[PDB]
């Protein structure tokens, strides 16, 4: 499950850059995940889990209110990494 | 028949169980399975309708099982397919109806309708599953309207028996369906994943006789170490 | 292999019985109890059959402190109206410890099932001297002769000192080395061929129950 | 009875976690 | 041989 | 090398002393374990059978403790009936010893040997001797043979039927004789047939041995054969409510806890109903411990939800919540534990708070006396609040108060 | 005070507290304010209240009974603790001894530890309670009466000795106590023969028994140490007479029983209707086929012994009349005799 989060981590990342920096047109589907029975056995798994539904919501939220060159793009994700690398 | 009797107890604990948790209801399936098969090792008799019922229950079990995992708790983009186990259970359900549909001698429309049922509950699995793993727009609707197509066939096929199936996958499917071709594909995968969780466990009727289809071969009898030899590029 | 094939297993009733009963953990069962309940002069059978009956459910590693009680009251076991039970659950824990300790408990039965018309009869048999010796083993107290379960207790450690004693003499011959095998091999004959002899001097039917 | 406690359930003792435990309890 | 009766069936190798 | 080690523990069985001879048998498992070559294993069986057949009872023994270690190498040996024939040429012998010897053979090569009618003739055959250690080894070997083939078991139900009606049989014997129905798990016909036989053999029999061999030959039979197993349930509730010795009560006990482990599933409310009802009426806690392990044990799987209110299983796990007795207290919190985290029904609020306090009472109890019993009743109650706090997350908070003024 | 946390209790954290006093308590006593406790509660509750407020909040009363009741065995020779305890015990139920209360675990606890601390006591004599005890299983049903007074019977007879038997007597109780399925049968019949029983058991055994008449057969194997080796006319009509038991004793009897006691049972068996045909020819044949006599491999009888015999098989005959197949299966036995 670590390495999971871990692999989920740079994921998020990758899909961060990509659904508002390459292109929020092609990207950017309905990927609304159904959180329903949040169902983590660690403390850190659910610091993961909730930098990773802000982080997502943050994009979504994001998304095309922007230009690509964009300094609320570069300070969002930028911030996002602060997000993942204050969880130990 | 104390055997037979078994069976029928069995099947409708099955049957009048299924408002249990999912951990419940996977212990209750593994259970009867497992009774299923023993008796199906007992009673030769009854092998047949054994492992044809053995064989219904764990298509139900893998369909289960696929939709208690853990990628519907993570969003599209974290979803990471070297962990998966719904895109194996639904290729595995596939391969069990048409198990189940060819290797049995005694079924009949009343079993094939089921059979299909579960088919397309599979078919609905996959779609979904793989509904996880695309980014592009268009593949996606496309394999949509494909499983739409596919839901299509099965009403006009299947029309006869329509009102038997009370609460199933594709009559809930037929209450929504003007819905259903005017939506987004994407609202049509959500719909689909939250409405196989809320689809009811058919029944099956039993078939009066009905064995599976075995095939043994003795000729070539595997069991000796001594090469058969022939010229390279002849026959042997 | 009599005393080698009885541990071979049957069915497994005797560890289901085993587990079921033993867990009773009445532990009033002793030595020192069984000794008690033998050593009644108003003596009482049912005492005996209960204390025994349980005894037959222990493991041969655990009915190792028995032995001297269920030996040594083997005299009383010939005394004109034991029960049949009795005798028969003494002669099973007999071949059960006969598995785990059988160099000592032949002694302690030999020593056991003499005559004792003097104060001991010699009570210092030693296994030297049964292996010197294996027909001291039918010099018993002559009412075992109509015993079967100890008659099943004396053939078990007349045939094992008559297998004893080749070896003994071995050993002494390879000892005292430092032809004789042919004396050796005599006396082992006559000394099997004299067994069988008082064996089936036993079988007769005697004249005091003759008539 | 925690599921996932490290020190518990020390029977499946490793070849580098015994060792370490050799050179680092006597002392 | 003493341990067979004289009446049971023979051994073929 | 494999044949050379072979040649070297074989020149060893012509040594003429016994000694040697059973060296050289007895290091033949070592060597099947060293090379396991069928071809191979085929010509050491071939001569432990021919020193069998030549060689006296001892060396018999040894071939026969070579075997049973060996059991799973002679699937491979494919020489078969000339084996099997050279050892059976010794079923003829006039020693029982040797008959003896031979059919704990036949028993131990059952498994490569079913339908070979001759060893079940055989075997059948040495059940009516005058010998004893003939007749054991005929039960082993019939045990043995009744697992492996039904076409044996068919006709030695009915011949151990009529030699256990038959009163010229002994009671010991008969002891050792009632578990070959265990194997009766091959036709329908002839499960009930077995079962028939045992309900007459209880009646006819009612001696406590005999009450617990022939009690469990019935459960292993209804486990193995499985469409026997409400009537046997039943009748396990009915010996222990009516028959009034403990020993008998507790092999009901054990096993009832036997068929909850195994099919819990198949257990009706009214088998929990008795079973709840005999844990209420009784006296004694050896008695009531063992029947809250078997409503612990299922409570702990689906059966819960058969059975579903206040019932006789609420009372009964509030009942022994508070039992002067550890186990009991254990066991009853156990239960409550397993239906407050399987349901949520309005019912279970107030058993909640009665789970809680349940086990802060037990905390309390089992922490300052160090015992050896003590620890295992403490694990189950700290696993038990483990199991509450997981599954119903709101009264965590008092679980962990509990445990910080209990440390 | 301690009044005042009762009030506070039962009609939540002092309750910890109070729990935790009494566990310290325990700790103490079995390494190196119980009493008080008591004393307080009993005070308490001799002023009529809070049986309502504990019997509502049984899970805060029933662990501080069980810490009374673990404090009280813990150290029984502590006189004046273990009897203020009883009182409390015996208030508590007589206050809770009515009609409508929806009475729970609180009311099952206390009936168990009254259960185990009162019927602990000695009860005077042996003929008395046993006395008692038959009266008490002659009224009605007195399922709580008869219990009470099987464990002060268990009592007496566990520290005292014999007394004036009064067979007719025990056979009654035994009898009761078979009729009303009373559990604690086992312990009174292994209490009752610990310290002539031969007598007793055959005669329940020859009388229904039910579910009961396995420990009955098991007693009659263990206590008589042959079959019928005493009051030889029970147990001939409990082997041979016109039960379900029977056929285990007739394989005792053939094998447990010596060579005299078998002889002297078929010249009382073959030299009137009295006995089974069906179980004395197959306990003569048992007889002539034990194994003992045959191991490694014939009767001789007399002539009013073989005619006796042949008209058993006769009455046999016409006993399963009501075919020539059994006559056959029994022609080798007087075969064998003549």
């Amino acid at each position: 499950r670590n390495v999971e989060l871990q692999q989920q981590s740079c994921l998020l990342i990758s899909h961060a850059i990509e659904a508002l920096i390459l292109d929020p047109e092609s990207a950017s589907f309905q990927e609304y995940g159904s959180t329903g029975t949040a169902h983590a056995d660690s403390e850190y798994e659910r610091r993961m889990m909730s930098v990773y539904n802000h982080v997502l919501e943050e994009v979504e939220s994001l998304n095309r209110k922007y230009t690509p060159v964009s300094y609320m793009h570069t300070a969002c994700l930028c911030n996002a990494i602060i997000a993942l690398l204050k969880v130990p | 028949d104390p055997s037979q009797q078994f069976l029928q107890q069995s099947l409708e604990r099955v049957y009048s169980l299924q408002h249990l948790d999912p951990q419940g209801a996977q212990e209750l399936l593994e259970f009867t399975i497992r009774d299923l098969q023993r008796l199906g090792e007992l009673q030769s008799e009854l092998a047949g309708v054994a492992d044809f019922s053995a064989t219904y229950l764990r298509c139900q079990l893998l369909l289960i099982k696929a939709l208690q995992e853990k990628l519907w708790n993570v969003a599209a983009p974290l979803y990471l397919k070297q962990s998966d186990l719904a895109s194996a259970a639904a290729k595995q359900i596939m391969e069990e109806t048409y198990k189940m549909e060819f290797m049995y001698s005694g079924v009949e429309n009343k079993q094939v309708v089921i059979i299909h049922h579960m088919r397309l509950q599979a078919k609905a699995l996959q779609l979904i599953v793989t509904a996880r793993t695309t980014r592009g727009l268009d593949p996606l609707f496309g394999m949509c309207e494909k499983f739409l197509q596919e839901v299509d066939f099965f009403q006009r096929y299947f029309i006869a028996d329509l009102p038997h199936l009370q609460d199933s996958f594709v009559d809930k499917l037929l209450d929504l369906m003007p819905r259903l071709m005017t939506s987004k594909p994407a609202e049509v995968v959500k719909i689909l994943q939250t409405m196989l969780r809320q689809s009811a466990f058919l029944h099956l009727p039993l078939p009066e006789q009905i064995h599976k289809a075995s095939a043994t071969i003795i000729e070539p009898a595997g069991e000796s170490d001594n090469p058969l030899r022939f010229t390279s590029g002849l026959v042997v | 292999v009599d005393d080698w094939i009885c541990e071979e297993e049957i069915t497994g009733t005797d560890a289901l019985l085993r587990r079921m009963l033993l867990t009773n953990n009445a532990k009033n069962h002793s030595p020192k109890q069984l000794q008690e309940a033998f050593s009644a002069v108003p003596v009482n059978n049912t005492q005996v059959m209960q204390i025994i009956e349980h005894l037959t459910l222990l493991s041969a590693s655990e009915l190792i402190p028995y032995a001297e009680v269920l030996t040594s009251n083997m005299s009383q076991l010939l005394n004109s109206g034991v029960p049949r039970r009795i005798l028969q659950t003494v002669n099973k824990l007999w071949m059960v410890l006969n598995t785990v300790m059988p160099r000592r408990l032949w002694v302690m039965t030999v020593n056991a099932l003499q005559p004792s018309i003097k104060f001991v009869r010699q009570q210092k048999y030693t296994q030297n001297d049964l292996m010197i010796d294996p027909l001291i083993v039918l010099r018993c107290d002559q009412r075992v002769h109509r015993c079967p379960p100890l008659m099943d207790i004396t053939l078990h450690m007349l045939n094992g000192y008559l297998l004893a004693s080749k070896a003994y003499l071995s050993a002494h011959l390879k000892e005292t080395e430092q032809t004789r095998e042919e004396l050796k091999n005599a006396l082992l004959a006559a000394q099997d061929s004299a067994a069988v002899q008082i064996l089936l001097e036993i079988c007769l039917p005697t004249e005091e129950e003759k008539a | 009875x925690x599921x996932x406690x490290w020190x518990x359930x020390x029977x499946x003792x490793x070849x580098x976690x015994x060792x370490x435990x050799x050179x680092x309890x006597x002392x | 041989s003493p341990s067979y009766s004289p009446t049971s069936p023979s051994y073929s190798p | 090398d494999a044949n050379s080690a072979l040649m070297e523990l074989d020149k060893g069985l012509r040594s003429g002393k016994l000694g040697e001879q059973c060296e050289a048998v007895v290091r033949f498992p070592r060597l099947f374990q060293k090379y396991p070559f069928p071809i191979l294993i085929n010509s050491a069986f071939l001569k432990l059978a021919d020193v069998f057949r030549v060689g006296n009872n001892f060396l018999r023994l040894c071939v026969l403790k070579v075997t049973q270690q060996s059991e799973k190498h002679l699937e491979k040996i494919l020489n078969v009936d000339e084996f099997v024939k050279r050892i059976f040429s010794v079923i003829h012998s006039n020693d029982p010893v040797a008959r003896a010897i031979t059919l704990r053979m036949l028993g131990s090569l059952a498994s490569i040997i079913p339908e070979r009618k001759n060893a079940h003739h055989s075997i059948r055959q040495s059940l009516d001797s005058h010998d004893n250690v003939e007749v054991e080894a005929a039960v082993f070997a019939a045990a043995n043979f009744s697992a492996q083939s039904k076409d044996f078991a068919v006709g030695i139900c009915n011949k151990i039927s009529e030699m256990i009606q038959g009163l010229a049989t002994p009671v010991d014997l008969k002891l050792k004789l009632i578990p070959i129905l265990q194997h009766m798990h091959h036709d329908a016909i002839l499960a009930s047939s077995a079962r028939q036989l045992l309900q007459q053999l209880v009646t006819s029999y009612p001696s406590t041995k005999m009450v617990i061999v022939s009690l469990h030959t019935f459960t292993l039979l209804a486990a193995s054969s499985l469409v026997d197993t409400p009537k046997q349930i039943q009748l396990l509730l009915q010996y222990l409510k009516n028959d009034p010795r403990k020993a008998v009560k507790r092999l009901a006990i054990q096993d009832l806890k036997l068929l909850a482990n195994k099919t819990p599933h198949t257990w009706s409310r009214e088998n929990i109903q008795a079973l709840c009802e005999c844990a209420l009426q009784t006296p004694y806690d050896s008695l009531k411990l063992g029947m809250l392990s078997v409503l612990s044990t299922l409570s702990g799987t689906i059966a819960i939800k058969h059975y579903f209110r206040s019932s006789d299983l609420v009372k009964l796990a509030q009942e022994c919540c508070y039992h002067n007795n550890r186990g009991i207290a254990a066991h009853g919190v156990r239960v409550l534990t397993n239906i407050t985290v399987s349901c949520q029904e309005k019912d279970l609020l107030a058993l909640e708070q009665d789970a809680v306090f349940g086990l802060e009472s037990l905390l309390v109890l089992c922490s300052q006396d160090d015992s050896p019993g003590a620890q295992a009743t403490l694990k189950i109650a700290l696993n038990c609040m483990v199991k509450l706090a997981k599954g119903r997350p709101h009264l965590s908070q008092s679980v962990v108060e509990t445990l910080l003024t209990q440390l | 005070d301690l009044a005042g946390m009762f009030l506070q209790i039962f009609p939540r954290p002092v309750a910890l507290a109070l729990q935790q006093a009494l566990g310290q308590e325990l700790a103490r006593v079995v390494q190196g304010i119980t009493v008080r406790v008591l004393q307080a509660l009993a005070t308490l509750l001799s002023s009529p209240a809070l049986v309502m407020s504990m019997h509502r909040s049984h899970f805060l009363a029933c662990p501080l009974l069980r810490q009374l009741c673990q404090y009280q065995r813990c150290v029984p020779q502590d006189t004046g603790f273990s009897s203020l305890f009883l009182k409390v015990l015996l208030q508590m139920l007589q206050w809770l001894d009515s009609p409508g209360v929806e009475g729970g675990p609180l009311r099952a606890q206390l009936r168990m530890l009254a259960s185990q601390a009162s019927a602990g006591r000695r009860l005077s004599d042996v003929r008395g309670g046993l006395l008692r005890l038959a009266e008490a299983l002659a009224f009605r049903q007195d399922l709580e009466v008869v219990s009470s007074t099987v464990r002060a019977v268990i009592a007496t007879l566990r520290s005292g000795e014999q007394c004036s038997v009064e067979p007719d007597l025990i056979s009654k109780v035994l009898q009761g106590l078979i009729e009303v399925r009373s559990p604690h049968l086992e312990e009174l019949l292994t209490a009752f023969f610990s310290a002539k029983p031969v007598v007793v058991v055959s005669s329940l055994l020859l009388q229904r028994l039910g579910p009961s008449s396995g420990l009955l057969v098991d007693w009659l194997e263990m206590l008589d140490p042959e079959v019928v080796s005493s009051c030889p006319d029970l147990q001939l009509r409990l082997l041979f007479s016109r039960p379900s038991f029977r056929p285990y004793l007739l394989t005792l009897f053939t094998h447990q029983s010596s060579w005299p006691t078998l002889h002297q049972c078929i010249r009382v068996l073959l030299g009137e209707q009295r006995f089974d045909p069906s179980a004395s020819l197959d306990f003569l044949w048992a007889c002539i086929h034990v194994p003992r006599i045959w191991q490694g491999r014939v009767l001789r009888v007399q002539g009013p012994e073989l005619i006796s015999l042949v008209e058993l098989i006769l009455a046999e005959a016409e006993t399963r009349s009501q075919a020539c197949s059994l006559i056959q299966a029994r022609l080798p036995l007087l075969l064998s005799c003549c």
